[PDB]
């Protein structure tokens, strides 16, 4: 870790850095709902960096060589069971929350720490302030249980408040059967096996707490389709929208340093998310977690430090 | 002192008012400033053990010095015993302790 | 209260029992005492008639078992004619663990405080008949 | 002897004396007017035993 | 004018007990104001006016600022004061008796001790310079920049840091 | 936290000790406690959450009651003898009472009953610094009139706080509570050394501090305040296990790990000074210790305690955490027994 | 090791922070005026006051 | 307990009588053994850090392991003058009084009786 | 004088017993504590008066400084205290046994 207390007094001032775009923009919709394509364009035509959404090999891509490893190692949830059966006895539903969560938070942890020292804005797709619309929609439809969401509410918790909400947050309104008329139109089956009641609680969660939520500190920029699948006036909004609230404007240089230590420490950042709340979705116990653990160390490029696998092609190990 | 970054360098941050026969403004002597003098170039070189026993004479005179507990001892007797003959009106009291003397510069 | 307890000692064992039943139940009544003023202060009562209750209830207790406790000490002593034996003083550490039972009303209590007690009341006379310093003044 | 008695005599009766001693001495309240009477109460004793020892 | 000082250590102590007693801080306050008051008529009797006005001012700004925080929010709606309850009022008087019992056991039982009835008033000032210039103590504080500098800068530094502390910590 | 206020505070931090343990003046060992005190007060409010705001206001009511019981003691010593040391014939109530105010300004039993409330809730870098730092300048004082000092109420306060740091930290689950009962059972016997050889208080403080500096290393490495979350540190970090087990059982102290020293040459020159009772039930409070200690490599070490999905994240991330300082710590704490001659004067 | 006085005990929060109850704001309520030289006399203006 | 000496100069590491001493022999038990000491500690570090355990950060571990001897050797040599001084003033005291440390003259096993106590 | 140092040191005495006897208020508590803080001040300087020492005098002002700084840090403090509970109640200052 090069930045730190003496980076900071040699100088490497954020608010120094900063200039008229250096944003955090989410953008938020449906399960089909034209989310993937607009963020890269705003992203694109604005020149920030676009953050595509973070799945479940999320953590696999960004650390190490970026292939996707086995699933057990990234996770043992799979999205594909979660659409087939989302009732199982295995506790596949929210385990494939909890971990969507966390990289997600992860991405969040990225993001923050690309603009806090490069300057440049970030685009997310779906970051943490939208995956309680998850939650809630596994939970109204029976698929997860009041535990489940009692340890989400308590990572979201002690995860949340230390970091900055998004500049903008931009929504796409898109009704039910028209991702009803998407999804069939995309192809994936596992995705045709959802239920519109599933769909119209995340619509639910959206319209009665997500929205208002960030309506009250940030700007919120909730259009339609039409208004979407054409991403130039939403830059054009964009560009001119002006941010007169939020907790962005008490921030200055040393809060941006700590802020800057939280996110570019991952290990801090992914601390609470492994709170020893023992519920049975989420723990896996020694026998299980030791073999997942020697298999990983024993996966190439993984068993030391990276910089230190001389398989992989690190040189001067014995100088380092 | 635990640490002896005073010695050592040969200055004196707080070693120079450390008791009242020390350094005092314009040259007034605190009480007892003879009295104290001679109780630390007594115990100076014998260590704390010795000084206890063998400059008792030095310390006892200091301490009454200062707290002048036998000195109001014996002048409360001077007074109870006087003040008992009053009673029994067998002394008088003088006119130069009276109030009525003949004053001299 | 020194020259009390050290007029505890001025006479042998098996001679003056009122006496010495009358400086352990006055010890034990101290005892109790500070134990007393230490579970009020701590762990406060409802009110100011439960913590008198406990106050007297602690002292009550303490005091009985440093009763029992000088009280059998002597009696054992002057039934086998030997004051400097540990064991009478044994047997009367068991009565004061059994009297501390029966105030707490429990047999595993009451056994426990027989043995500790016992094993506390010998290593105390072992110490009183052989010198043993329990806070020295530091020599070396 | 083995499974009930010297069990329920040194080991079991040791751990449950120690675990009713911590129980007592960590009963704490949380209060610190308590602690700072209990201090009192330690300056106290204190005073009496220097008083007592002389 | 001889127990003049007894008088004023024993209105000092009522006031440390009224302070002890413990009324609403307001009137807390304003006990230990007339306690300074107190005190600084004591070291003016016993010598040198300059630490005892010096205390008097250092704690009238000090206490300013307490019942500033006071009515700020050390406040309830209903205060509490010496006699609105009979129990502090109950100790006021014990404690009044209590000192009254303590000196009269004092005079009488040991004797020339700490307390003398007849010697009171003959032991205030020891020895004193009949012919001199600079024997005030204000020379010596005066000679605290002189003689300890290490104590100037050892009080420097606190204020300097505590400044910074009490930054740091109503930084919210 | 600007750089400032940071320089600003470590160095009060810093020079509060400093000052105490240089000055031969008494009032200058107070004003040094005063810097201490003061100086650590922003550093536990740091937080800025209810908890860290309870402990700082204990902290500083505790720390003020006891310094100006310090200052009463002065003020009496400079009355009674005009000079500003306790030199060899100051009465032994100001010398009980000035034992009294450093015995609670350190934190040892009956006047323990802050510390592990003034720990819990603070950081536990807070912590250490609290535990180490703070334990210094009481002890220097203390060590600095260790001949005239009362030995039955020392002896009585070593033992009273050998017993509830034994039985709190028998009891407590949260790392920074038994840390502090740790430290209350070591400062007893650190006490109970003091009137007969202050090198080995010397000696058991150092040992102490380098036993419990990678502890609370350890425990920054993941901010594990819990058994359960020291537990999951074979899925965290399992290559940290045999000394978090070895550090464990120096604190225990037992043979062959060089904290077994301390407390054997404890024992060695109090026996030499004819208190075998008092040697004996220090010891025994001492294993109860281990018992505890114990437990908690058995939590974290010996057994695998189950661990959770997104461990398997933490795991894919990379830590620059544990310094250059922890592993010399770690070793001079685990395996410096049979340098015992070099480590005793 | 839960007993009768202490089973009523919570664990403490991991993060060291406790949620406390929402207190209500106590903002002064002053009737400035109508007896006011600055209310001209007949305004009753009520004032929500934080200091 | 040595602090207070006659001719205690304060806060000195090594003064001008340590010089006096033999010096460590520098191939002795107790700094091979604070040479081992430093090995560990860099193979501690290299696993702590995720590193190959010796294949990694040689010029560290050599610096560990020099500055450990280095430490010893200077500590043990005030250890060696400390314990030196200790018995020189333990002698002087001895010879200054020697009415309380009197010669005694044990008996032999002709003139003392000891006790037989018998096993059977 | 003895009388008067007698009367001081009950003074402190009364004013110690009330800073370890707490009651409802953090700042009764800290009134007591400066009570504490002017006993001492009239002990240093009526002794130092009594002994004329002047190179002594310092002592009282160093107390008066260091005694406000804590005085200061106290009331920090308290309204740390006061912002998070809507008072300074001491019983509200008890979240930290367990
Ligand atoms: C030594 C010097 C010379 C003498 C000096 C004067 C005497 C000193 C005595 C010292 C020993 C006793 C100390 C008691 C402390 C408080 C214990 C207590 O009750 O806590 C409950 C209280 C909580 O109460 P609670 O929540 O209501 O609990 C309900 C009960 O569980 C409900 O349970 P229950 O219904 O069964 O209650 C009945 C009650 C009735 O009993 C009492 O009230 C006290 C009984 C004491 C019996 C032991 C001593 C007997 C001595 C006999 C001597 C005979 C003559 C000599 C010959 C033989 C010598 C061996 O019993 C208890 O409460 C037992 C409590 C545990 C006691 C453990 C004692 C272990 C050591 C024993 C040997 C010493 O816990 C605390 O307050 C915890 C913190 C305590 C801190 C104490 C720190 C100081 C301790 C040592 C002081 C030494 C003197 C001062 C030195 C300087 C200090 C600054
Ligand atoms: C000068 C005249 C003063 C009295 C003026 C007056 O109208 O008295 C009515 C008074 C009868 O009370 P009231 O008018 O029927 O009830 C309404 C009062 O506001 C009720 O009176 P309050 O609400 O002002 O509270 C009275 C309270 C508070 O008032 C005071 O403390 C006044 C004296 C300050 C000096 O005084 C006490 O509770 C007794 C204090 C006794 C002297 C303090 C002794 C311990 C502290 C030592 C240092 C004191 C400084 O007599
Ligand atoms: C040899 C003994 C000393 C070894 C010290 C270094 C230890 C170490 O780094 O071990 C890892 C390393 C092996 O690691 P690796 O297999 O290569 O890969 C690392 C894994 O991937 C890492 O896998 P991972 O991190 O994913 O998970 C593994 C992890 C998972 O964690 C666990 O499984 C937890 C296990 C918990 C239970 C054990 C708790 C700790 C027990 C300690 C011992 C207690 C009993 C002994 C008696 C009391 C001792 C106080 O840890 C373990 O399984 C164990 C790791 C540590 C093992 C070595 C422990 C050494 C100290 C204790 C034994 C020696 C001292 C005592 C006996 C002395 C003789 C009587 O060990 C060595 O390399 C040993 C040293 C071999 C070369 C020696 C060369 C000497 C050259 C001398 C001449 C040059 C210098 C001249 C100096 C003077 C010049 C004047
Ligand atoms: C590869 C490893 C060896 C490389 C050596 C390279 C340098 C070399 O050739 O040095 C020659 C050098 C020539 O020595 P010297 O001047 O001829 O005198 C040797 C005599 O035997 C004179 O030596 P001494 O026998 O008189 O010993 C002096 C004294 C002072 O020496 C010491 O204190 C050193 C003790 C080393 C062990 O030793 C003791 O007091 C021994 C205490 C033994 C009990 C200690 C209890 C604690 C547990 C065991 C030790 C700690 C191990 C780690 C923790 C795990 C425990 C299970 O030989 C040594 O340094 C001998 C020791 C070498 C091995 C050290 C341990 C491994
Ligand atoms: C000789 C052995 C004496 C043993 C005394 C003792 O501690 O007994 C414990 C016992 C417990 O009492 P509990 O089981 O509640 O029922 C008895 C009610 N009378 O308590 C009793 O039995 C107490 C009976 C009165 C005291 C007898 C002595
Ligand atoms: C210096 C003096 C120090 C004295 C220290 C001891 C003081 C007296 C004993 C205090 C015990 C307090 C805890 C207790 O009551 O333990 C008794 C234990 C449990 O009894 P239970 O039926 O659970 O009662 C409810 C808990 N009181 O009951 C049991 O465990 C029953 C055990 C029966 C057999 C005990 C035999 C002796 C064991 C020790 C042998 C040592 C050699
Ligand atoms: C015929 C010969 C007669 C004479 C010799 C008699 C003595 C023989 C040797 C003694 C043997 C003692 C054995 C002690 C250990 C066994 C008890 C034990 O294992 O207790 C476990 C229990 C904790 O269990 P835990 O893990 O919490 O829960 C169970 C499942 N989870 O633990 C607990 O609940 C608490 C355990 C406390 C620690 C016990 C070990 C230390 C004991 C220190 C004794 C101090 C004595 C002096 C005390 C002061 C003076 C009275
Ligand atoms: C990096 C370390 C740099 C060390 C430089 C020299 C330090 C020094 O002067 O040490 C001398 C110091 C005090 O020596 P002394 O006069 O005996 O003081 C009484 C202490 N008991 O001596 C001591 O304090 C003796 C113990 C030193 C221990 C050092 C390692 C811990
Ligand atoms: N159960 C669950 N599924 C999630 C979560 N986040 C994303 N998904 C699923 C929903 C979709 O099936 C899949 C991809 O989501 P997208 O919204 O990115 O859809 P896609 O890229 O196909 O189209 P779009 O972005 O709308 O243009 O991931 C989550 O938190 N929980
Ligand atoms: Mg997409």
């Amino acid at each position: 870790l090069r930045y730190g207390l003496l980076a900071a007094i040699l100088g490497d001032k954020t608010t120094k850095k900063l200039h008229e775009y250096s944003r955090v923009i989410t953008v938020d919709g449906n399960i089909c709902s034209g989310k993937n394509k607009l963020a890269k364009e705003i992203a694109q035509q604005l020149g920030m960096k676009h953050y595509p959404e973070a799945g479940i090999q999320y953590s696999s891509t960004t650390t190490g060589d970026g292939r996707p490893l086995d699933i057990e190692f990234s996770g043992s949830c799979s999205l594909e069971k979660f659409y087939d059966d989302p009732k199982s006895n295995d506790g596949n539903s929210y385990r494939l929350q909890s971990w969507l969560y966390a990289s997600r938070l992860l991405q969040y942890a990225d993001a923050l720490e690309h603009l806090l020292s490069t300057g440049q804005g970030v685009v997310l797709e779906r970051s943490i302030y939208s995956d309680f619309v998850f939650l809630e929609a596994m939970y109204n439809q029976g698929y997860i249980r009041k535990q489940c969401v009692d340890h989400y509410n308590e990572i979201k918790r002690l995860t949340l408040p230390e970091y900055l909400p998004p500049h903008a947050v931009i929504y796409i309104d898109v009704p039910v059967p028209e991702v009803q008329s998407r999804i069939q139109k995309k192809g994936d089956p596992h995705e045709m096996k959802v239920t519109s009641a599933y769909l119209q609680d995340i619509e639910n969660a959206y319209k009665k707490t997500f929205l208002p939520k960030m309506s009250e500190m940030c700007e919120v920029l909730v259009y339609d389709s039409w208004e979407a699948e054409d991403p130039t006036k939403v830059v054009e909004d964009i560009e001119y929208l002006k941010y007169n609230k939020g907790p962005w404007l008490k921030q200055d240089d040393w809060t941006f340093h700590y802020l800057r230590m939280l996110v570019q420490d991952k290990t801090e950042v992914l601390n609470y998310t492994t709170i020893p709340v023992y519920l049975p979705e989420i723990t896996i116990g020694a026998h299980q977690g030791s073999r997942i653990y020697n298999s990983f160390r024993e996966l190439p490029g993984r068993k030391y430090a990276p910089g230190y696998n001389a398989e992989v092609g690190d040189k001067w190990i014995w100088l380092k | 002192p635990f640490l002896d970054i005073q010695k050592k360098l040969g200055i004196s941050l707080d070693r120079h008012f450390m008791f009242l026969s020390a350094e005092q403004p314009y040259k007034n002597a605190a009480r007892c400033h003879a009295f104290e003098k001679e109780w630390i170039e007594c115990a100076h070189g014998i260590g704390g053990t010795r000084a206890k026993k063998e400059c008792k004479i030095e310390f006892d005179d200091f301490e009454e010095c200062l707290l002048r507990y036998k000195t109001m001892r014996r002048m409360h007797d001077i007074k109870k015993q006087r003040e008992k003959l009053m009673k029994e009106g067998k002394y008088t009291p003088p006119p130069h302790h009276s109030g009525r003397e003949e004053p001299r510069p | 209260v020194k020259r009390f307890f050290e007029s505890y000692h001025e006479v042998p064992d098996g001679t003056q029992c009122h006496r010495k039943t009358y400086i352990t139940t006055a010890l034990g009544g101290i005892c109790g005492i500070i134990g007393s003023a230490y579970s009020v202060s701590l762990n406060p009562a409802d009110s100011t008639l439960e913590a008198v209750a406990r106050v007297g209830r602690y002292t009550f207790t303490a005091a009985a078992i440093g009763a029992m406790f000088g009280l059998t000490t002597c009696v054992s002593a002057q039934v086998r004619e030997k004051p400097d034996d540990p064991l009478n003083y044994f047997i009367g550490g068991c009565a004061g663990g059994l009297t501390l039972g029966a105030r707490t009303h429990s047999y595993g209590t009451a056994a426990m405080g027989c043995v500790y007690m016992g094993t506390a009341a010998a290593l105390f006379k072992i110490g009183k008949l052989e010198g043993w310093e329990l806070f020295p003044t530091p020599k070396v | 002897l083995d499974l009930i008695w010297l069990e329920k005599t040194i080991p079991k009766s040791t751990s449950t004396l120690h675990t009713n001693m911590t129980t007592l001495t960590t009963n704490q309240k949380g209060l610190i007017k308590l602690y700072f009477m209990s201090f009192l109460i330690n300056i106290i004793l204190i005073i009496i035993l220097y008083s007592i020892n002389l | 004018m001889n127990n003049y000082i007894f008088v004023l250590s024993s209105l000092f102590l009522v006031g440390c007990l009224g302070l002890a007693l413990k009324p609403s801080p307001i009137y807390g306050g304003l006990g230990l104001i007339v306690s300074g008051f107190v005190g600084c008529l004591m070291v003016l009797g016993f010598g040198g006016s300059f630490l005892g006005l010096m205390v008097f001012l250092i704690y009238l700004g000090g206490m300013l600022v307490v019942f500033g925080y006071t009515t700020a929010m050390a406040t309830e709606e209903y205060p509490e004061t010496w006699g609105s309850n009979w129990l502090i009022l109950g100790f006021l008087v014990l404690g009044v008796i209590m000192e009254v019992f303590l000196i009269c056991v004092l005079n009488y039982y040991d004797e020339v001790g700490v307390i003398n009835l007849d010697g009171l008033g003959d032991w205030l000032m020891y020895e004193v310079d009949d012919v001199g210039v600079m024997l005030e103590g204000g020379i010596g504080v005066a000679a605290m920049y002189s003689c300890a500098t290490w104590m100037m800068v050892v009080a420097g530094w606190s204020l300097f840091a505590g400044i910074f502390i009490i930054i740091e910590i109503t930084r919210d | 936290m600007n750089p400032i206020t940071l320089a600003i505070i470590y160095f009060t931090i810093f020079l509060g000790p400093v000052i105490t343990m240089s000055s031969t003046n008494l009032m200058l060992m107070w004003v040094g406690l005063e810097f201490s005190l003061l100086a650590i007060i922003p550093m536990l409010i740091n937080k800025k959450n209810p908890r860290s705001t309870e402990a700082a206001t204990k902290y500083f009511v505790t720390q003020a009651t006891a310094s100006m019981i310090i200052l009463l003691a002065i003020v009496l010593n400079y009355k009674q003898l005009g000079t500003w040391m306790f030199q060899q014939q100051t009465n032994g109530l100001i010398l009980n009472m000035t034992l009294m105010a450093l015995s609670m300004k350190l934190g040892l039993a009956p006047f323990h009953f802050w510390l592990p409330e003034v720990t819990q809730g603070i950081p536990l870098h807070m912590g250490l610094i609290l535990l180490t730092w703070q334990k210094i300048a009481p002890l220097s004082i203390l060590i600095q009139i260790y001949p005239l000092l009362n030995s039955t109420i020392i002896l009585m306060l070593a033992i009273t706080s050998i017993f509830m740091g034994a039985w709190g930290g028998l009891n407590q689950t949260q790392m920074r509570k038994i840390m502090a009962y740790s430290s209350i059972a070591h400062m007893g016997w650190m006490l109970a050394i003091l009137p007969y050889n202050p090198s080995l208080t010397l000696l058991n403080l150092m040992i102490y501090i380098i036993l419990t500096a990678p502890m609370f290393m350890a425990l920054m490495l993941n901010n594990s305040m819990t058994i359960n979350s020291i537990s999951l540190l074979w899925n965290k970090t399992p290559a940290m296990l045999t000394m978090i087990s070895l550090m464990l059982l120096s604190l225990g102290g037992l043979p062959p790990l060089t904290g077994f020293l301390p407390k054997w040459i404890i024992i060695t020159e109090l026996m030499k000074n004819n208190c075998l009772i008092m040697a004996t039930l220090m010891a025994m409070m001492a294993l109860l210790n281990l018992f505890f200690y114990t437990r908690l490599i058995y939590s974290t070490s010996l057994t695998m305690f189950p661990t959770n999905n997104n461990s398997k994240m933490m795991t894919h991330q990379t830590k620059t955490k544990p310094n250059l300082m922890f592993s010399t710590l770690a070793i001079m704490s685990t395996m410096t027994l049979p340098l015992a001659p070099q480590l005793i004067t | 090791y839960p007993s009768k006085e202490t089973a009523h005990w919570k664990p403490p929060p991991w993060n060291d922070v406790d949620i406390l109850k929402e207190k209500a704001v106590t903002n002064m309520t002053l009737n400035f005026g109508p007896q006011h030289p600055a209310a001209h006399g007949v305004l009753r203006l009520v004032l929500e006051l934080s200091g | 307990m040595m602090n207070g000496r006659p001719g205690h100069e304060p806060l000195k590491f090594l003064p001008d009588e340590a010089r006096s001493l033999p010096p460590p022999k520098l191939n002795d038990p107790r700094l091979v053994y604070m040479g081992l000491l430093g090995y560990c500690t860099g193979l501690m570090d290299n696993m702590l850090r995720m590193r190959p355990v010796m294949r990694a950060g040689l010029h560290r571990q050599l610096l560990f392991v020099t500055s450990f001897v280095f430490a010893g050797y200077f500590y043990l040599k005030r250890q060696n003058y400390l314990y030196a001084v200790k018995d020189h003033d333990m002698f002087g005291y001895i010879k200054l009084h020697p009415e309380d440390f009197p010669e005694k003259e044990k008996k032999t096993y002709a003139e003392i009786l000891e006790p037989f106590h018998p096993v059977r | 004088m003895p009388s008067t140092f007698f009367n001081l040191t009950m003074a402190f005495s009364l004013s110690l017993l009330g800073t370890l006897m707490f009651r409802s208020h953090l700042m009764s508590t800290l009134l007591c504590l400066e009570g504490m803080v002017l006993s001492l001040f009239i002990m240093t300087s009526v002794t130092s008066l009594n002994s004329n020492s002047m190179s002594s005098m310092p002592i009282p002002i160093t107390i008066l400084v260091f005694a406000a700084c804590e005085a200061a840090v106290g009331l920090a403090l308290l309204v740390k205290v006061s912002n998070t509970y809507g008072t300074d109640y001491v019983q509200n200052l008890n979240l930290l046994q367990c």
